[PDB]
RNA sequence: AAACUCAAAGGAAUUACACACCGCCCGUCAAGUCAUGAAAGUUGGUAACACCCGAAGCCGGUGGCCUAACCGUUGUGGGGGAGCCGUCGAAG
RNA sequence: CAUUGGAGAGUUUGAUCCUGGCUCAGGACGAACGCUGGCGGCGUGCUUAACACAUGCAAGUCGAACGGAAAGGCCCUUGGGGUGCUCGAGUGGCGAACGGGUGAGUAACACGUGAGUAACCUGCCCUUGACUUUGGGAUAACUUCAGGAAACUGGGGCUAAUACCGGAUAGGAGCUCCUGCUGCAUGGUGGGGGUUGGAAAGUUUCGGCGGUUGGGGAUGGACUCGCGGCUUAUCAGCUUGUUGGUGGGGUAGUGGCUUACCAAGGCUUUGACGGGUAGCCGGCCUGAGAGGGUGACCGGCCACAUUGGGACUGAGAUACGGCCCAGACUCCUACGGGAGGCAGCAGUGGGGAAUAUUGCACAAUGGGCGGAAGCCUGAUGCAGCAACGCCGCGUGCGGGAUGACGGCCUUCGGGUUGUAAACCGCUUUCGCCUGUGACGAAGCGUGAGUGACGGUAAUGGGUAAAGAAGCACCGGCUAACUACGUGCCAGCAGCCGCGGUGAUACGUAGGGUGCGAGCGUUGUCCGGAUUUAUUGGGCGUAAAGGGCUCGUAGGUGGUUGAUCGCGUCGGAAGUGUAAUCUUGGGGCUUAACCCUGAGCGUGCUUUCGAUACGGGUUGACUUGAGGAAGGUAGGG
């Protein structure tokens, strides 16, 4: 119920950097496997499916839960892709990643599932915990000196925190100013393509 | 006989009762003549909401309460208004009150010791 | 009814108890059912290593 | 029966059946006596029989052997017949 | 109508044929297979009908037999009950 | 004075366009099967044989109604005190008609919805007005006798009641007569008079608890009715208590419910009668919607309890764990005769592709009895079992080029598996080990005490990157390709098709893709299918205009005045339980799930308005239509 295999293979297949940089993605222009350099047809399904899989492997969400997110966004009022990206960003592991306390979303999932975090006073070990507005995520007092935590404390200045979060790095406290908007989620997929895909 | 009793609802190991009016012969979780209130005992200082006018009407028309409903009416004070007896009538204590916006504004500004205990944990990694 | 027996390999014979599922064989007039390999007397195809579940072949270490 | 309550109940049901049957048969006999007096056309005999039958119908209704509505219906029939006889 | 069977059948037009007239294509007969009809008959099933008989039971009679409460002119009577008959009546 | 909603693809030809079927991509399930399988949360789990059932349990309770004393318990030289609590068996009261099960029957006022009863009954409960009077005779238990293998049965004697039966006294019960106000016809109701009548029970630990009868309330039931929801005309006639009337009977009650008499009706091509299938619904699935399919859990109504029939008792009965009779079954028998009904819970056999434990507790909620403590509760709360469904989590995280070996491919250059590994540093959710340890109980109990679940959830500590990944697919639709083997063989396939020696379609391998504790297959339903087209199709040649006309029912209607207000439209009130569903808040660490507010409940009834249109009633007009007179053509 969690993808544990290599991520560079998925990034190469999907054609975009799922996470990180300056890595084995120097072989980017071609998917993994023996048949990587051949010319591709890329149907509309192919395109749509690529966008959906890009979002899925970026956020570490499997198909059933991603589908559930899709119906929630579709029911919600407003743009379906905007709401879907808003939900995926409101996931707690992504919140930790965006605040910059984790090197990657996989590391954020690791620490969240291991329970190194407090949500507004209550301990949460659910990576899919949907953080609500005005929430206060806190690092567990016992685990305020994790090696990944201190690496993040050394590196966060380079990292860019989105406008909808406030982070007290050394304190391990992520204040949620508001639930993010499409202009605030970084554009790296085609949510419109995903929405069109979930209609066929 | 017409009874004022509790109709069980909710999950396994999580009961919420509806103080309802139905005759004795009816099954426990069935059609009720009228729904009077609710009773959540699983919650802190159990929630006890009883419609005073309706419960007074049904007591005056002759509905027989079950012992549980008698306890709830004692706590709501209805069991004293009807069948006047010297009982404490301990109207439910509230199950306290949290808040979110005030805490967020308190911490947004908290700043100071936020990043301050934060550089103290910097000294901690030093200690780490 | 007449039932097809899929897969390379076959053991079932006269008075062999079988499980019969739906399924048409297009180039066979009058065959509208297939025999479920790996159930009752009929057994899984011997040398399967791909699509084993559809031929009732247990996984090999 | 399989329940001792039910065995007790069949015994008491038989007892109550005896009682009720006796009372109903007495009611029928009284009403028949009134009807035969009315057919004979007598006035005093029919009046006396009607009084007896109505009293016994009310007594049975009180005893619960018959419903009070049934007692009232039969009394009404008897009284109307007696009135027609008198007229 | 159905079983059964095919993955086409078809309309107009372009350059019933397009493997292109050494084309295509129809029906008997012979062989096999499958589904179906008829058929002397044969074997079941269901729903009732008309009669005969008719348990329980309620009701309607009758009760010479049996009856503690009621009434007595205190020899009993009233009323009830067993029994019996009749209608209806399951089953056969 | 805007919308929350609609995707196609393949296949007829040499090629094309159209028509058109077939097939597929989606969703779903009370599913089954194959391979595989870690955990948790919440649900669900005989759809077939309404098949036959071993065993335990599922309905009892009351000594404050009664005689009592067979047990325990106190007091006494072992019996004895019924003496007090207590208490088998027995009478008596109440309950047993609820709860629980199943869906066989039923095409029907069974159900949904809305009304009517001036045709109704209603124990316990509440309320209010009267009362609770005077007598009597039995009987179970017990005792004795007889009979029976048993089940048990019949005598003799004996005994108590809130058991049973006389009487008195009581309206709004019968009959009848005045009179007030009135409805919807039968009528309803207020007041007075005459006449004939109808009850009861006592008990206590003195704190209680009960009895009878009027009138209201509440509750539950009953009947009647308008409207609504299957198929079949290769079923056209059906009915004789049938349709109506009058008198009687009956019933809680109206009624051919029943009966006697009289009449000849009643239903039906707008489908009676017959056949087929089926419990109905709130809902569920699907769908843009309209619809289509469906009636598991949960909730409402109905029906049924071995098959058929019947009543009895009761306030109330299809009387599941009642009775009677018959049939079919099973069992006991001493052969004379007896006993029984899991579609209650668990369970067995059987059938089947297929569906669980002969569990714990009355702690909570609900129910029965008791004045109460309390007793009973296979209701229920729980646990066990199964990936059956939904949801959540894990099987690691960061770094790591020297792009290592090894597989596989190759153009022998290399490429690929692949940051994958090795290696380095981390983290400890779940699992395993160990500690702490609940809520549910503002209950209950005079108190003492009191949680089945349960050492459970939750949580601290410890272990090791470890105990934890499979399944399908890769020709097109359709995301993903090569090598080897095979050689129209073996085989594949949902359709098109593939295999005849270079197979991206068979088999294996490497690589890849989609999903993931699941993944596929099969079955079934809806979608795509506008492929029954009301929304939303067509009929010259593609399937489709009757051979033609007349004409019945039916459908439909030129201009206009007046009026009705049935359709139609707009308010109001009532109803549409709950759950579900949509949505706003809240709780479970999140989610599923749960609670709560609102909406929805697309209707129906009542009532008040509007009158443009449809229709009804009614009156005009002549242009449609027909007629008269004259003219007139023709193988009618
Ligand atoms: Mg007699
Ligand atoms: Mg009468
Ligand atoms: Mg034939
Ligand atoms: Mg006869
Ligand atoms: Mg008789
Ligand atoms: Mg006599
Ligand atoms: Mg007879
Ligand atoms: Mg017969
Ligand atoms: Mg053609
Ligand atoms: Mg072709
Ligand atoms: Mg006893
Ligand atoms: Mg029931
Ligand atoms: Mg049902
Ligand atoms: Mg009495
Ligand atoms: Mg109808
Ligand atoms: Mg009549
Ligand atoms: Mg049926
Ligand atoms: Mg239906
Ligand atoms: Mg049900
Ligand atoms: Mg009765
Ligand atoms: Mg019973
Ligand atoms: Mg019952
Ligand atoms: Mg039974
Ligand atoms: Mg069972
Ligand atoms: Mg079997
Ligand atoms: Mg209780
Ligand atoms: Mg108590
Ligand atoms: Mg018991
Ligand atoms: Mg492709
Ligand atoms: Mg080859
Ligand atoms: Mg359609
Ligand atoms: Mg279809
Ligand atoms: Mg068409
Ligand atoms: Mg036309
Ligand atoms: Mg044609
Ligand atoms: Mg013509
Ligand atoms: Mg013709
Ligand atoms: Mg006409
Ligand atoms: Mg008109
Ligand atoms: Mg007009
Ligand atoms: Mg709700
Ligand atoms: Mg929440
Ligand atoms: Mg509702
Ligand atoms: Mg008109
Ligand atoms: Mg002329």
């Amino acid at each position: 119920a969690r993808y544990t295999g290599p991520l560079t293979k998925k990034s190469r297949r999907l054609g975009t950097d799922l996470v990180g940089n300056d890595k084995s993605f120097e072989r980017r222009p071609y998917p993994p496997g023996v048949h990587g350099r051949g010319r591709t047809k890329d149907s509309e399904y192919s395109l749509q499916l690529r966008e959906k899989q890009k979002a899925r492997y970026a956020y570490g969400v499997l198909e059933k839960q991603f589908r559930r997110y899709y119906e929630e966004a579709d029911r919600a009022q407003g743009k379906t892709g905007d709401v879907l990206l808003q939900i995926l960003e409101s996931r707690l592991d992504n919140v930790v990643y965006r605040a910059g306390l984790a090197a990657t979303r996989r590391q954020a999932r690791q620490m969240v599932s291991h329970g190194h975090f407090l949500v507004n006073g209550k301990k949460v070990n659910i990576p899919s915990y949907r953080v609500s507005t005005h929430d206060i995520i806190d690092v567990r007092e016992k685990s305020k000196d994790l090696p990944p935590i201190v690496i993040a404390r050394e590196t966060f200045e380079t990292r860019d925190v989105p406008a909808w979060l406030e982070v007290r790095p050394n304190k391990g406290r992520i204040l949620v100013h508001q639930l993010p908007t499409r202009d605030q989620i970084v554009i790296d997929v085609n949510e419109q393509a995903i929405v069109e895909l979930y209609s066929k | 006989a017409t009874k004022i009793r509790l109709k069980r609802l909710g999950k396994i190991r999580t009961p919420h009762y509806r103080v309802v009016v139905m005759d004795s012969r009816a099954k426990r979780d069935g059609r009720a003549i009228e729904e009077i209130g609710q009773y959540h005992p699983k919650a802190d200082p159990s929630v006890i909401v009883i419609d005073s006018e309706r419960v007074q009407y049904w007591l005056g028309v002759g509905a027989q309460p079950t012992e549980a409903v008698v306890a709830l009416l004692k706590r709501t004070g209805d069991w004293q208004k009807f069948t006047g007896d010297t009982s404490p009538s301990g109207v439910k204590p509230q199950p306290e009150r949290p808040n979110k916006d005030d805490l967020f504004n308190a911490a947004l500004a908290e700043a100071d010791e936020a990043p301050r205990e934060a550089i103290t944990k910097k000294s901690e990694g030093a200690a780490a | 009814v007449t039932a097809y027996i899929p897969g390379v390999g076959h053991n079932l014979q006269e008075h062999s108890m079988v499980l019969v599922r739906g399924g048409r064989v297009k180039d066979l007039p009058g065959v509208r059912y297939k025999i479920v390999r790996g159930s009752l007397d009929t057994q899984g195809v011997k040398g399967r290593k791909q699509a084993r579940s559809r031929y009732g072949a247990k996984k090999e270490k | 029966p399989n329940i001792k309550s039910q065995i007790k109940r069949v015994k008491t049901n038989e007892k109550s059946r005896q009682r009720n049957k006796a009372v109903k048969s007495a009611l029928r006999t009284y009403v028949r006596n009134f009807r035969r007096a009315a057919e004979a056309g007598d006035v005093e005999a029919a009046t006396k029989a009607a009084r007896v039958a109505n009293r016994q119908l009310d007594k049975a209704a009180s005893k619960g052997v018959i419903h009070k509505n049934q007692a009232a219906n039969r009394k009404s029939a008897i009284s109307k017949k007696l009135n027609s006889l008198a007229a």
